[PDB]
């Protein structure tokens, strides 16, 4: 209420403050109170300071014990006492803005709230799917090629199916542990929940979904798999990240593939993942492109990178990639993420790093592996292959990865096999302009014994096709020989592929 | 009442029939639906991106209060949205706002629990009317959000909200994060299919469910600013103007593809639009094209011939550029000139092109010219030069002139570049290089194609040239590379040709200053035989041109000599060559 | 009334004939016809270097709108020019631009959509003490308001495009800088008003000499 | 014009200096010029820098022979040339 007439309200109350006449009991927050008070330090005196800290994981236990009746009371269910130590345990293990017990409070009403919403209408996979063929059901009557009734029959059979099993059971009522670890999911983004069966049976196929796009390369699509394996499983080293791994080979092997199929597992698109370039970090400055600009500098009240972009969603893929390109001592703010996954930015506040797999791709024993990946057992070189790393970096930050792992040269079946995948990639680009496309199984002979070379990976196979497939082809199509409708062959001449209109 | 003068009710907007329909969003409005019915905090704030709807969650959340399809404890309830501008608006004096929103909260409080607020940026909410000594609406509200006697669906941006709203703890923690992700490009299908009636209603035309799926899907791949499904709709609403416009003005009254492809085209400049039949059979004399400048070296002409003809045929790699090309050949044989005829021909101008010279780069932090300077130091807020180049001209061309001059570890920010296509400038965001055609010139084996082109083939000089690159460059580098092509020498012919074509261009530039020139083939054959050396290219060419034409040539045009409108003839001295006029 | 107090009526003027006969630019006319019919985000905002004749455009615009050679969506409006300069003219006490603003608005939403907006110098709508944008913004999303922006090529690559939610309720009218011929066609076609104010007569060759001097010898 | 529930006089004038209802002629320093009228756009080009030079010591000493007689004819007195040259002189050399 200050104005002109400047009497402040800290001026009028102040000598009744001073002299005791005014029991003012006052409560204020922690940087409000440096904020707003501490300038004005005549009316800081006025004040005792009682600290109110942070209570402990089982102190919040006791609390939630005697409110529990109350938000029982309110949503009309019960709570379960697995779900009061499970709201207390994960709400401080896995949201880290919030403080107790104000987030295990949360936990708790949210899923009572839930819970309710269940008993009034419907349950939850009837809503899934209830909403899904009211979407279908609209989608099919504004498409009036489909490839979609199929899939509203399939939806309303399974709702169908849902629906008679519900009405045999006329569920849950109460708050257990699960319902917590639902909202937990749904509040940060870290898959806490129990596993249903769909996902489980997705999980245990990890390997076999992976080299879908990962052909080859069996001990590092092991090791990712066995690290989500113990991050859902609900074993991993709470005060670490999930999987600090660090890939190692030639040229083009499937290194950022193997990462790439991590994203498009684990959040359906290649790039939904923290990608960390760090070819641009040849200097010590990126140091400060990645933690951000210190208090006084320029970029300060933008944030950094690596921190914000991960404290948006917590759960992410972090890739490093070409982490050889570097200066050698950008790898100790690497020391603080993979050894405790906090991670200290330039406004202050530790961002928290313990539910994202770092990977760091490189190629630091190339003409090692190359050399010797035939007649030598996997162990020995994995341990000269970490000799060459040894003579690269520092033996603190190699202590600090959870696998290093090694990619081998590519085979002639493992050329065969990519030729397929790209083959098909792109029968799906070309079948959206309305071409069909065969091969013969001669012309793969050609594809494979003419994109081979020990050195190069398996991008010369990729270079291969695109010349002696996609320049001959672009060339017709643009030409208008090449009419839709029917199929184009690729056969062979005596050394080139052409293609057909039969 | 002291809501209906300050707040927007949107239940009667929506039993009016005023609002977008709302399909998808299912996980966020159940959500949403749960927080509103908690005990305490009864505070959802709808943080995502801006323009991926997070409105239009609160306004379908309306729909279904109007609908019926929201749970029997949420049936009846009146969303009324409040306007913080018309609170602050009127209030000048000592405690006008703070009374009309303590008015606000006596009518919540008396409206028996039955009205879901609802506030449109929450950051405005936070420094709301905060003067010298105010109460702003953070602070009010502050005590009536920790225990849920307000309803209040905040809505704010991702960004935004670690400006404003973590800026004040407490009421950062009065309001619960429902997450609005960035839809994907089946959903956006979906949401367009919903919103088609709405623009057909409103344009009076028609929209086909092939340019709704282009809409889509050319809307995630190219434009990298705006977001989904604001970006699509964008595609969809201004095709429809354009054709409503086309219908309007003096034909065609169906939104196709094609027409989502043109205004695609016209936002970026990307070439996703159908081949005319000009422009095809242009297209398909590329190589004679570019034979209308460079004269020689057909191998890289096929070979960026073949690289756009990929490119306007869809068949493009689309997560690579387009080209990325490495030029080897002794000096003057036209790599630059190579590079001009793309741009000549592409986007029908000389230096359309960017262009970096990388003997500038010689040191490793000429890396930090071209991306940026990071957060802290001195070129910040300037960016990258190849960032903004490109970001700011998503299709063109990249040079990489003179490339074997700099630093060997330049090389590295390419490595990103020729996988990917993308480059992450110093202010934390990544260009996209999925439409440029990066070009690398370099001369590394010239000594050894001047000595061997003869009596070798082109597979094995090509063989041994990209072995010595491989001496001089890494395995990773040379690996992404989509054609090192080889540069031959030039030979008499070709650089008689290339005289032929430096004095056709003199004759049209003298023929637009108005003046008509023509010539012997016995001058030719003096310009031919006396600058020939293949150690120097056809710039010994070029400068004999210049000055055995060129010193008498403007020596007697500006003595007036030479009248406009007559013949000039390019004569032969003995020696020399001098210009008549009949 | 607060749009009498602010803004100025353009198409009021033209017809009274005081602006300038606008030739060439057509297809930037166009263009900005394309965005103004839209159904959400109807506020074309016109970008290019300063000098370029931009404010042209939109004189052009109402004329073509007093003439008729507008489509069947756009006989009747009327393009008011705001002054975002004169709404933070006296900003002593708290919310007294948004008592203003929201005047304006008012009185844009009675006129029942018959008003194209015409808010030049649009860096200015940005900064303004939350302030400016955040009243418009909702009104500009939904297509009721038909904010023809004006602004620079910097400015709006300054300003505009750090906010990303006002920049997405605009839309890009790349304006491009004339070549010295189309310089040569708008002289001659200015050439008239200047004889019949100065009362002299101007040589077409020192016209041409003018426009090819100024485009050579001032960058 | 600093007021309340009104307007100023610059931006109720600015109405009238883009209508060609306004002859207006301007003065003002150089620097208040460089913030105030430059960073405007209206303000800036309906405004030309008509820039005023600080004049010479023989311009000064013609201008107080211009005005030497209406200072006589006020104060009574009498004011000598070779005092003018010498008041123009140490006035320039002297006052900062
Ligand atoms: N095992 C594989 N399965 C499928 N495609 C593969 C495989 N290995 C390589 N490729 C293809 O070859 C390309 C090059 O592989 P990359 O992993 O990108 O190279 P890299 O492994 O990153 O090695 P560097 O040192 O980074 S070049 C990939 O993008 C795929 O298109
Ligand atoms: N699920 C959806 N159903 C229907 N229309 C949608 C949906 N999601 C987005 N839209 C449309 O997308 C456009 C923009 O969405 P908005 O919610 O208005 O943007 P926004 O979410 O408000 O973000 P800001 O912060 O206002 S820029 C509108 O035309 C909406 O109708
Ligand atoms: N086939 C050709 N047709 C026409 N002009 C050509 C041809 N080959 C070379 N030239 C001329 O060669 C001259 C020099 O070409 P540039 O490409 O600029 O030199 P360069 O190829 O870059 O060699 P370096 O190593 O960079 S010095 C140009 O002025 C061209 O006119
Ligand atoms: N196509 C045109 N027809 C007629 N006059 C034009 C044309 N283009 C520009 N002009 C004139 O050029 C001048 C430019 O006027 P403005 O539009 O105010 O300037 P501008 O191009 O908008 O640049 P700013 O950023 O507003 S200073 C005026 O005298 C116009 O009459
Ligand atoms: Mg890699
Ligand atoms: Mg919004
Ligand atoms: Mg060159
Ligand atoms: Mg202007």
């Amino acid at each position: 209420g200050k104005a002109d007439g400047a009497m402040d309200a800290g001026n009028m109350l102040k000598p009744a403050l001073a002299r005791g006449e005014l029991h003012c009991v006052g409560a204020t927050t922690l940087d409000e109170y440096r904020q707003y008070i501490e300038k004005d330090a005549a009316l800081e005196r006025r004040f005792q300071k009682v600290f109110v800290a942070e209570p402990s994981v089982e102190d919040t236990i006791a609390i939630l014990r005697g409110l529990k009746e109350r938000y029982e009371l309110h949503h009309h269910v019960q709570i379960t006492d697995p779900a009061i130590v499970a709201a207390a345990t994960l709400s401080h293990r896995y949201i880290a803005d919030r403080q107790l017990p104000d987030k295990a409070i949360d936990l708790i009403d949210e899923a009572a709230s839930s819970i309710r919403m269940q008993i009034d209408s419907k349950p939850e996979e009837l809503d899934r799917l209830d909403r899904r063929i009211i979407q279908l059901k609209l989608e099919q009557q504004a498409l009036m090629l489909d490839m979609l009734n199929e899939e509203l029959s399939d939806k309303e059979r399974q709702y169908s199916e849902l629906e008679e099993e519900w009405k045999a059971e006329k569920l849950r009522n109460k708050v257990t542990d699960a319902e917590i670890a639902e909202v937990l999911a749904r509040w940060t983004g870290i898959p806490v929940s129990r596993m249903m069966e769909s996902e489980r049976e997705k999980l245990l196929r990890m390997e076999q979904e992976l080299h879908h796009r990962v052909i080859g390369q069996n001990e590092a699509v092991d090791a990712v798999s066995n690290a989500i394996r113990r991050s859902r499983a609900g074993l991993a080293d709470p005060n670490r990240p999930i999987g600090s791994f660090l890939f190692l080979g030639p040229t083009g092997v499937g290194k950022t593939e193997l990462c790439k199929a991590l994203a498009n597992f684990m959040f359906d698109s290649d790039e939904a993942m923290v990608r960390i370039d760090m070819s641009e970090f040849m200097e010590k400055h990126s140091v400060s492109r990645l933690v951000g600009a210190p208090p006084g500098y320029v970029g300060y009240e933008e944030g950094g990178y690596l921190t914000e972009a991960v404290r948006r969603r917590p759960y992410s893929v972090i890739l490093l990639d070409a982490v050889e390109k570097a200066h050698p001592d950008v790898f100790n703010i690497l020391l603080q993420v993979l050894d405790d996954g906090r991670l200290t930015d330039g406004q202050g506040r530790t961002v928290d790093f313990r539910n994202t797999v770092v990977i760091m791709t490189s190629n630091l024993g190339s003409d090692l592996i190359q050399e010797r990946f035939g007649e030598l057992d996997y162990a020995h070189m994995k341990e000269l292959v970490l000799g060459v790393v040894s003579h690269n970096f520092r033996p603190e930050f190699i202590n600090r990865i959870d696998e290093v792992v090694v990619f081998h040269p590519l085979g002639e079946q493992h050329i065969a096999s990519i030729a397929q995948i790209q083959l098909k990639r792109l029968y799906k680009r070309l079948e959206e302009r309305g071409y069909e496309i065969h091969i013969s199984d001669e012309a793969l002979k050609l594809l494979s014994e003419n994109g081979y070379d020990p050195v190069y990976g398996a991008r010369p196979l990729k270079r291969a096709i695109q010349q002696q497939i996609e320049n001959p082809l672009a060339q017709q199509i643009l030409s208008g020989e090449l009419v839709p409708g029917k199929v184009i062959r690729l056969e062979v001449n005596e050394d080139r592929i052409v293609a057909v209109q039969h | 009442q002291a809501l209906k003068k300050y707040t927007i009710d949107l239940t009667e907007r929506a039993e009016q029939g005023k609002l977008d329909p709302v399909i998808g969003r299912d996980e966020e409005i159940r959500r949403t639906i749960q927080v509103l019915q908690r005990r305490t905090k009864n505070n959802p704030v709808l943080i995502g991106e801006p323009g991926v709807g997070k409105t239009a969650i609160v306004e379908g959340l309306a729909q279904r209060i109007i609908n019926g399809e929201v749970p029997e404890g949420l049936k009846g309830r009146r969303v009324l949205a409040l306007d913080m501008g018309a609170l602050v608006a009127g209030a000048k004096y000592r405690g006008e706002f703070e009374e009309r929103l303590k008015g606000v909260l006596n009518d919540l409080a008396k409206q028996e629990g039955n009205v879901i607020l609802f506030i449109d940026a929450l950051h405005t909410m936070v420094g709301a009317g905060k003067a010298d000594g105010a109460m702003d609406a953070g602070n009010m509200l502050k005590p009536a959000l920790a225990r849920g006697e307000l309803h209040c669906v905040g809505a704010t941006t991702l960004d935004e909200y670690r400006q404003y709203i973590e800026k004040d703890a407490a009421l950062e923690r009065r309001f619960q994060k429902v997450f609005v992700a960035e839809p994907s490009v089946e959903d956006t299908i979906a949401i367009l299919r919903g919103l088609k009636e709405r623009y057909e209603l409103h344009h009076h035309v028609q929209i086909t469910d092939p340019a709704i799926v282009a809409a889509a899907t050319l809307s995630h791949r190219y434009i990298a600013d705006r977001q989904l499904p604001d970006k699509a709709i964008d595609l969809i609403d201004e095709a429809a103007s354009s054709i409503r416009m086309q219908i309007d003005s003096k034909l065609r009254n169906k939104v196709t593809d094609a027409e989502i492809a043109e205004v695609l085209a016209r936002w970026t400049g990307i070439p996703v639009s159908r081949m005319m039949e000009s422009e095809r059979e242009k297209l398909l004399r590329m190589e004679q094209e570019l034979h209308h400048r460079v004269i020689g070296q057909n191998e890289a002409v096929d070979a960026v011939s073949n690289a756009i003809r990929r490119s306007r045929a869809g068949l493009a790699d689309p997560n690579r550029p387009i080209g990325s090309f490495l030029f080897l050949g002794p000096t003057g044989v036209g790599k630059t000139e190579l590079c001009k005829a793309l741009a000549n021909f592409m986007f029908d101008s000389d230096e359309a092109m960017v262009r970096i010279d990388m003997s500038e780069f010689m040191e490793k932090h000429s890396v930090s010219r071209l991306v940026g300077a990071p957060p802290g130091y001195v070129g910040y807020e300037e960016g990258g030069y190849l960032t903004e180049a490109v970001r700011r001209r998503p299709y063109s061309v990249i040079l990489l002139d003179a490339v074997e001059k700099a630093h060997p570890d330049v090389f590295n920010i390419l490595l990103q570049v020729l996988d990917d296509g993308r480059l992450t400038d110093g202010q934390g965001r990544t260009v996209d290089f999925r439409n440029t055609v990066v070009i690398m010139t370099s001369n590394l084996g010239s000594d050894l194609i001047q000595e061997r082109f003869g009596e070798l083939d082109y597979a094995h000089m090509k063989e041994l040239v990209l072995g010595v690159v491989s001496h001089n460059f890494r395995p990773e580098f040379i690996n992404r590379i989509d054609e090192v092509v080889v540069f031959h020498p030039l030979g008499e012919q070709h650089i008689a040709s290339i005289a032929q074509i430096q004095l056709k261009r003199l004759y049209k530039r003298l023929e637009e200053r108005g003046y008509e020139i023509h010539i012997s083939d016995e001058a030719l054959k003096l310009l031919s035989e006396n600058g020939y050396d293949p150690v120097y290219g056809a710039r010994p060419l070029k400068r004999a041109i210049q000055q055995q034409i060129e010193n008498p040539l403007a020596q007697q045009i500006l003595s007036g000599e030479l009248v406009p409108g007559k013949v000039i003839r390019l004569e032969v001295n003995e020696d020399r060559i001098v210009a008549v006029q009949h």
